[PDB]
């Protein structure tokens, strides 16, 4: 009963060839129908956004905490002497910090020298087109001192005592707002609390804190935070080649061949954490530079 | 070896009953009058087995649990199970972090079997439950003679070879052989199908141990009079033992809606693989290793398996079983209340199931006119007039002389289902006088009998006088009665409106003619007189001491003529012209006399008015059978007697070319061989029997019907469909169920198979266009398991569009369950748009949240990255892990919201398969409470507080309760467009194609 | 701000009708 295939009757895997044409016009025409009626609702669809705002923001209500070395597991695994130990992670930092170098931001144009020193906001105007393409204020690699040098095409990091910068989540329309002067016991931090926003590493248990010895901290002017001139952001279309700011952290006294945490967590107002997203705000790593 | 066995009981028994009583004496050594010694008798009963048949093979109850847990839906289901655990091996030890996905749907699959296995099981024990309350088995003690000495004991205490003995009402223990008989009438309406109680003589008279009288028959009660017998057959060796182990060892067969359900199974998986395969290769072409290309054939497979629809169509099935057990048709299986409706052809038994097997008052002669009694067993038929003068004569005749009363509890039940003490005859006519005559009772009083004559061996006749109360009168009152030719014989005035006239034959020709229309029309004809006897010859004081001629034999005064026979039941007539009607073949099989099965079936409706037979062809033009051709004779009455020496091809033939069938005096494996020739034609049969003959037609055909009352347990055990009320039209009542639930499971189908192409078209494009997972498991889950389960249940409710008893029967080669047509409509056009709309609110939510969905393209490979918590969108943003897995979650969130509104109109447009939705109405409240009971649980599974917890289930924006909203409106509009052209169309394209 | 969203009025109403709905269900199913 399965060798229907054929016939001297005309019919081919099941029915004849004038049905077989018949059913697959039919198909065609009402798929094509399907088609050109799913497009044109989204057509509709796309007519209900606009080009410099996302209608809904409130998903990226606390912004991320993100660093250089996107490790596989936040993990920082390699050998002080073994250059491909460490390959995976320079590779990175050098494609990450490439749009950076002083040569990338040459154009007077679309650039502007903010200032050697964190200031207020800087608000260029609305969101609208009815101004031009906005600048986008410049950020050295200088500002990051001992972590960024004056290396060749392949940036000589730090073998011992490893460099991790830190990046603040970039949010159309977000302006940081750091906390009060009336800081509710915030770890040792400078007195520039009113143009920064701060962020500040620890270990995460007794033991942690205390295999990590000493951290060094590098930003705009000396500064562990992010310089409120470079905020808010106008989005892709208003602000191409945009350059968030950028801040490292150097863990210098280590205890080499012990794996160790670390909690980067940024304070402010509006920055927000969460119990279930460990990056929301906060942000983890495990280094271990074993010899 | 068991092949063998059911061989050996297939054929006809024989016997060794035509025997002197010296060689029978001999051949079981035991005295004919004495019976033999105890200690041989005991001997007999620790050598061979008491007298019973082996109790029926017990069927345990875990035995039954893990038969509702295997079959054929539930067996796809666990290979669903299965694969989902291999998938599951393949995902955990291969790499990192595995998704326990498949673990929970493989659990959840196997959960869904077994539960389904719960309830159906608790719904079949629950029918064998009340059937076990309908065993009311009764011990029945035995008379047996051994040692010259008369002993009562216990049927199964009785053997082989021993004098036995009966009185009228005693049922017969074993199968005797009658060595000494007294007006001994036995009924073997159970066992072979004769109507009238046939009478038990000693003497040899058929070759044929069944038409013979010198053998009594185990199950079979002995109606009047008194016998002897020695015992040639007990225990399971005797007549309806080796029937009742026939039945037994038959097979059940597969029944049509599990055949369907095997089809169906085919199609859906055959689709599976051939999509899991296809894109198996093509994902290898793409990227993809051998590990996940593997998961990707098994998810797209599995995915493709409708884990709900088992429940749905057990609780479809269970539903018009409820309904059937409202009427009292009580159904042992679940699957087989449907196939009633794919039958085409009914085997009825004609006594007991067609008829009432019960002698009634047919017909009356007064005045040279023809007066039909009422033979309804409810009483709802045309009174006759009973007003005239004739009519009491006749009535005091019969109620007066006859040898029948009622019993000792007979007062609060019905006139006609009392019970009766004497010859059927006479209970049949008390039963008639105490039902339109007032009562026998005081009429009985009335007249003192003086002297009685009752039946004679030769020149039958039963005679009495009685005294006169009327006050008009001294004269004695004679009255006699007999066979109409004794009466003429002994007659010479005859009544007429109270005068008498003298034998004149202008009206004895007369009476002559309606003797033979009640007699050729089946019915056995008694005669009845009365005369005045001269109280100046006989006074008040002479006693007509029974020995001479008191009585004047002649010149008595007939009144009338009383033809009595077995009439059918109430609506029995009816019920089959609706099967007839709706296209079904009726078929007697009974093994009575031809004389009454041909007359009730012309009475029935199995033979039409008008058909005649080959015989009856042959009758008319006054000329030999031989000579008329067959093919003039649309009916033909097949005797038992032709059928043994008959092949398969003879009986096929008579099958094809005669449309009305009456096979007479067939046995019961006849009757086993006529329902498996109406099955070698490939049709669905249903066999509708009461008596012991019926179990082996009532296991084979496709569906047995047994009389819940008047139905003897061994077929009853054997069918597969009990009519606890007796009412024949239940089998209208099923047939129309089944045609209805057969077409609502099309519609169920076809919901739940809808809804699987926006089920998996997420994950397919998942694959393709390395976008992220527009729809998870979970919220899948909440579509197959959750929502839809409702609106599928409800779509069961559905009633009919058109008459469903005006079309002819379902052909079980061309009109599937699941035919391509419901394909090309779920997975073809209706799912298709439901995907769409599915994928629009996809793109909406993403788009709306900075996501553009140009910019979804090849997103997923960092998208289910667990650590790049920077994934730039659309406007430049970066998202961290959970932010954008949170939209994924309220993004399949909403995707099942959306599978919801577009099953609001894929249920109302899969409610109606050609009537509009406008013409049908939206009457089914349970539909509306499928629809309400849907929206609320969706929305509760997107608001309830902590479903992003447990089921990741995220809240809704409102603006996502309107992204399918349009996709909803164009599936009804253009399904409604779809039945309109079927309606004004209904010749080819729009109905072959899409018509389901 | 902009970044922020009343989600538990939403969720509240959703509720509200989930509640709404299904009672009516049960009186359409009890035609007394
Ligand atoms: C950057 O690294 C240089 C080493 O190349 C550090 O310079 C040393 O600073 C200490 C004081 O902390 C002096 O005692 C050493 O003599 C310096 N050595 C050299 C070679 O310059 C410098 O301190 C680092 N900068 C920061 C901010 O930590
Ligand atoms: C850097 O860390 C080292 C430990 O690795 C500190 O030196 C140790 O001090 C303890 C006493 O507290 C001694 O018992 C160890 O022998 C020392 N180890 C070494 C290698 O010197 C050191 O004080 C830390 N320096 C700074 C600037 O934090
Ligand atoms: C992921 C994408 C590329 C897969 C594309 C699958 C499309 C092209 C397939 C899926 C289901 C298919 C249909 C399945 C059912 C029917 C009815 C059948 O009697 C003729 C073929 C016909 C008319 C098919 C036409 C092609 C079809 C619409
Ligand atoms: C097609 C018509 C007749 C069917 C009626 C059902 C429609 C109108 C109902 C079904 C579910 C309903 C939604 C249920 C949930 C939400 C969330 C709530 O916080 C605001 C209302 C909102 C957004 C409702 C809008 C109206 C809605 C879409
Ligand atoms: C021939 C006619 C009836 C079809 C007209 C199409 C209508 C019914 C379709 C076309 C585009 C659709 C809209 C497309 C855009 C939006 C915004 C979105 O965030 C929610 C869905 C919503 C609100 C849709 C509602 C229904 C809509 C207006
Ligand atoms: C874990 C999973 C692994 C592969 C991808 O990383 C996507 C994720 C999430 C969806 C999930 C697959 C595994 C197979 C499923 C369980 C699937 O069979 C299925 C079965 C029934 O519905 C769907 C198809 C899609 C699926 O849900
Ligand atoms: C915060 O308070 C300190 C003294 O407690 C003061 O030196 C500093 O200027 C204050 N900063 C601001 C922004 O008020
Ligand atoms: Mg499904
Ligand atoms: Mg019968
Ligand atoms: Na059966």
């Amino acid at each position: 009963k399965k060798f229907i295939w054929n016939s001297e009757k005309k019919e081919f895997l099941g029915r004849t060839g004038g049905s077989w044409f018949k059913i697959l016009l039919f198909y065609v025409i009402f798929y094509g129908c399907l088609a050109g009626i799913f497009i044109g609702t989204i057509q509709v669809m796309l007519l209900t956004i606009s080009e410099f705002k996302p209608t809904y923001q409130d998903r990226v209500a606390p912004p991320g905490l993100t660093q250089i070395p996107q490790s596989q597991k936040t993990e920082i695994s390699f050998r002080p002497n073994d250059p491909q130990s460490y390959e995976s992670y320079v590779v990175s930092i050098v494609r990450f910090l490439e749009k950076y170098k002083d040569l990338a931001q040459k154009d007077d144009m679309i650039f502007e020298d903010c200032g050697n020193v964190p200031s207020e906001l800087k608000e260029r105007g609305e969101y609208n087109n009815e101004r031009g393409e906005r600048k986008v204020c410049r950020f050295r690699l200088e500002w990051l001192g001992n972590c960024s040098g004056l290396n060749d095409e392949t940036y000589g990091y730090k073998d011992g005592k490893p460099c991790v910068i830190i990046k603040l989540n970039r949010v159309l329309g977000f302006k940081p707002k750091p906390p009060k002067n009336e800081s509710l016991e915030t770890y040792p931090v400078m007195k520039y609390n009113p143009y920064v926003l701060p962020v500040h590493c620890t270990g995460k248990r007794d033991e942690d804190k205390e295999k990590v010895g000493t951290m060094e901290y590098f930003g705009l002017g000396g500064y562990p935070g992010f310089p409120l001139q470079y905020y808010p952001y106008y989005g892709k279309l208003l602000q191409p080649k945009y350059l968030q700011p950028l801040m490292a952290v150097q863990f210098t006294n280590l205890t080499m061949d012990t794996e160790i945490r670390i909690e980067c967590k940024a304070y402010g107002e509006n920055i927000g954490y969460s119990e279930k997203d460990r990056f929301q705000g906060r942000f983890d790593v495990k280094i271990e530079v074993k010899s | 070896k068991e092949r063998d066995m059911d061989e050996l009981k297939k054929e006809v028994s024989m016997d060794d009953h035509k025997l002197s009583l010296d060689e029978l004496h001999r051949k079981y050594g035991t005295d004919l009058s004495r019976g033999l010694t105890p200690a041989r008798a005991a001997e007999i009963l620790a050598r061979d087995g008491p007298n019973a048949l082996t109790p029926p093979p017990t069927t345990p109850e875990w035995v039954k649990f893990c038969r509702q847990l295997f079959g054929g839906f539930s067996m796809l289901l666990w290979i669903g199970a299965i694969l989902c655990f291999l998938a599951y091996g393949i995902q955990a030890a291969t790499e990192e972090e595995p998704q326990n996905d498949n673990l929970y749907l493989g659990v959840v699959l196997s959960a869904v079997v077994i539960i389904t296995g719960c309830f159906s099981y608790y719904q079949e024990a629950k029918s064998s439950k009340i059937m076990e309350s309908f065993k009311n088995m009764v011990p029945q003690q035995a008379l047996v003679i051994r040692n010259g000495e008369k002993m009562s004991i216990n049927a199964e205490e009785v053997v082989v070879g021993d004098l036995v003995e009966v009185k009228g009402g005693d049922r017969i223990p074993a199968d005797l052989r009658i060595i000494s008989a007294n007006g001994c009438k036995v009924d073997n309406s159970s066992l072979t199908g004769e109507s009238e109680p046939q009478t038990r003589s000693p003497d040899f008279t058929n070759e044929n141990p069944l038409e013979t009288r010198n053998i009594a028959f185990f199950s079979t009660n002995c109606v009047e009079g008194t016998a002897r017998g020695i015992v040639v057959y007990t225990g399971d060796r005797t007549v309806m033992g080796r029937i009742a182990t026939l039945a037994s060892g038959l097979e059940g067969g597969q029944t049509p809606i599990a055949a369907e359900i095997e089809h169906f199974i085919h199609i859906i998986t055959g689709v599976a693989v051939f999509l899991g395969v296809s894109f198996f290769i093509l994902s290898l072409i793409l990227e993809y290793t051998w590990l996940e290309a593997v998961i990707f054939l098994i998810g797209i497979i599995v995915a493709n398996v409708p884990e709900g629809l088992l429940a749905t169509v057990t609780v479809c099935l269970t539903l018009t079983a409820k309904r059937m057990a409202r009427k009292n048709c009580l159904v042992k299986n679940l699957e087989a209340v449907e196939t009633l409706g794919s039958t085409s052809t009914i085997c009825s038994d004609k006594t007991g199931t067609l008829t009432q097997n019960r002698m009634t008052v047919a017909h009356m002669w007064s005045d040279n006119q023809i007066h039909e009694a009422d033979t309804t067993e409810n009483q709802s038929g045309v009174s006759f007039d009973k007003t005239s003068a004739t009519w009491l004569a006749l009535s005091r005749i019969a109620g007066l002389c006859n040898r029948a009363v009622f019993q000792a509890n007979q007062e609060n039940l019905p006139i006609l289902k009392r019970a009766v003490a004497g010859d059927a005859s006479e209970s049949a006519l008390l039963k008639c006088i105490e039902l339109c005559c007032g009562s026998v009772k005081e009429m009985r009083e009335r007249y003192t009998k003086i002297v009685e004559i009752p039946f004679n061996s030769t020149n039958k006749y039963q005679l009495s006088i009685h005294k006169n109360p009327n006050t008009a009168e001294p004269r004695h009152l004679l009255v006699m009665k007999g066979a109409p030719e004794r009466i003429l014989d002994r007659c010479s005035s005859i009544l007429i409106h109270g005068k008498e006239q003298p034998l004149d034959e202008e009206l004895k020709d007369a009476f002559q003619n309606a003797y033979l229309e009640l007699g050729g029309l089946g019915e056995r004809v008694l005669g009845f007189c009365h005369l005045f006897l001269p109280d100046e010859q006989f006074p008040e004081g002479f006693q007509f001491d029974t020995d001479d001629v008191n009585f004047p034999l002649d010149n008595l005064c007939f009144v009338g003529l009383i033809s009595m026979i077995d009439p059918p039941r109430a609506a029995v007539p009816d019920a089959v012209g609706k099967c007839r009607s709706a296209g079904i073949k009726v078929i007697m099989v009974t093994g009575d006399h031809p004389i009454t099965a041909k007359a009730i079936a012309k009475g029935v409706g199995i033979i039409s008015e008008g058909n005649e037979t080959v015989e009856d062809i042959a009758a008319r033009l006054n000329i030999p059978v031989s000579q008329v051709n067959p093919r003039d004779a649309k009916a033909c009455v097949v005797h038992g007697s032709d059928l043994k020496d008959m092949t398969s091809e003879q009986l096929d033939d008579i099958l094809k070319y005669h449309t009305e069938i009456v096979f007479a005096r067939t046995s019961p494996q006849q009757k086993l061989i006529i329902v498996e020739g109406c099955q070698r034609q490939g049709a669905i049969v249903a066999v509708t029997g009461d008596g012991v003959n019926d179990s082996p037609a009532s296991k084979k055909a496709d569906i047995g019907v047994a009389m819940g009352i008047a139905g003897s347990d061994v077929s009853k055990q054997a069918a597969d469909m009990i009519l606890l009320d007796d009412n024949f039209a239940s089998i209208v009542t099923g047939v129309e169920e089944g045609r209805l639930i057969f077409d609502n499971l099309k519609k169920s189908i076809a919901y739940t198979l809808t809804s699987n192409i926006p089920e998996i078209t997420p994950f397919l494009i998942f694959i393709i266009a390395n976008i992220p997972l527009p729809l998870g498991t979970v919220t899948i889950l909440c579509i197959d398991l959750g929502t839809d389960m409702v609106p599928a249940i409800s779509l069961a409710y559905e009633q009919a569009e058109s008459d469903i008893m005006k079309r002819q029967p379902r052909n079980p080669k061309t009109d599937k369950l699941v035919n391509e047509q419901l394909i090309s409509m779920a997975y073809g056009q209706i799912g298709m748009i439901q995907a769409l709309g599915g994928f629009f609110t996809y793109f909406v939510i993403l788009a709306e949240n900075g996501f553009l969905p140009i910019h979804l393209l090849g997103l997923r490979v960092n998208w289910d990255d667990r650590w790049i918590n920077d994934v730039e969108d659309s406007y430049g943003q970066q998202w961290t892990y959970e932010q954008r897995k949170i939209v994924e979650f309220t993004c399949h969130t909403p995707f099942f919201v959306t599978i919801v509104v577009v099953q609001w109109a894929d249920l109302v447009i899969c409610k109606t398969r050609r009537n509009s939705v406008f013409q049908q109405g939206m009457k089914n409240k349970i539909l509306i409470f499928g629809l309400f009971e849907e929206t609320a649980l969706a929305a509760f599974l997107s608001y309830c507080p902590g479903m992003g917890v447990a089921l990741r289930m995220y809240p809704l924006k409102p603006t996502w309760w309107f992204c399918a909203f349009p996709y909803s409106l164009l599936i009804f509009v253009y399904d409604e467009v779809r039945k309109l052209i079927i309606r004004r169309r209904p010749g080819g394209w729009v109905e072959k194609e899409t018509y389901y | 701000d902009p970044f922020y969203y009343d989600y538990e009025t939403v969720r509240n109403g959703g509720l509200i009708f989930a509640a709404l709905a299904f009672i009516v269900g049960l009186i359409i199913i009890l035609s007394k």
